[PDB]
């Protein structure tokens, strides 16, 4: 019920921010290939 | 460019399609996804405190606290937009989504940020809020972007979120709407974007009627077809119309 889903929400959030860090760094490197 | 329509927690179909998208986009795709999914010692990201205006703050500090909050949530580079925004939905319902974003506390893109910015500035009548939408062209394709224009104490600025630092927040130092727009135009050209269309909405009411939506395109300008002088002329006339409540 409303408890297993909170655990899942938090798990998904931690993976989302780990993913977003990696993708942010990739965009920063492709964008740097543009400015160079 | 997917959008999560399953709420929270994100359902299976939405979750797996996000992961396949990033696996494809990233050069080390499959190795990357395996390092994150079901990783056992992932940091639990802290939850930023939601800004709230206090009489002890200046208005620029308060609005910078709003912009820093959005930067802390981060621009969403995953390819999956996490909060569905239906643009013609009444403000009443959009404000429930904005509240939801402060609760779930996830990365956001440009439209989500405009809604957040409205939510976080509602209740301070000295700030007027209105959306500014851009349609641009870059190497064969059209791109869309929106920010929250603001007007306060005789100055224009903005709040927003973008993959670029120059296509978002602008301080309260522009003396005309035209100067604000032309600053966005000049920033866009650093990235070899041509602005095709500028759309200005109406002021977003602090106390909307139950059914009132945001109006996104009260003024629509096909800017790539016009000269500087004609663009400024039209923007200044519309801006004075706004400030008069005509």
């Amino acid at each position: 019920q409303k408890s297993a889903q909170q655990e899942l929400k938090q798990r998904q959030r931690a993976e989302i921010y780990a993913l977003n860090r990696v993708m942010t760094e990739l965009e920063q490197q492709q964008f740097d290939e543009f400015c160079k | 460019f997917h959008v999560n329509k399953s709420g929270f927690p994100i359902d299976s179909h939405t979750w797996e399609r996000m992961w396949m998208h990033v696996a494809k986009v990233h050069p080390k795709g499959g190795e990357m996804v395996g390092a994150i999914r079901n990783a056992a010692f992932l940091a639990k990201p802290s939850i930023p405190q939601v800004p709230n205006y206090r009489l002890s703050m200046t208005i620029p500090d308060w609005l910078q606290a709003i912009q820093n909050y959005m930067k802390t949530l981060q621009y969403n580079h995953t390819g999956t937009q996490f909060f569905e925004i239906r643009k013609m939905r009444p403000l009443s319902g959009l404000m429930e989504t904005a509240k939801e974003m402060t609760r779930e506390s996830l990365p956001i893109k440009c439209l989500e940020a405009v809604i957040l910015g409205i939510y976080l500035t509602n209740g301070q009548p000295s700030i007027e809020r209105f959306p500014i939408s851009f349609k641009t062209y870059f190497s064969g394709n059209y791109f869309h972007h929106v920010v929250l224009g603001i007007y306060c104490n005789g100055r224009y600025g903005s709040l927003g979120m973008s993959r670029r630092a120059e296509l978002m927040d602008k301080p309260l130092t522009f003396r005309t709407l035209s100067d604000l727009i032309f600053d966005f135009e000049d920033s866009y050209k650093k990235y070899l974007h041509t602005v095709k269309k500028v759309k200005i909405g109406l002021y977003v009411p602090h106390e909307p009627h139950s059914f009132q939506p945001i109006e996104w395109k009260q003024l629509v300008l096909n800017v790539s077809k016009m000269l500087r002088a004609d663009i400024r002329k039209e923007l200044e006339k519309y801006a004075r119309d706004m400030r008069m409540k005509i």
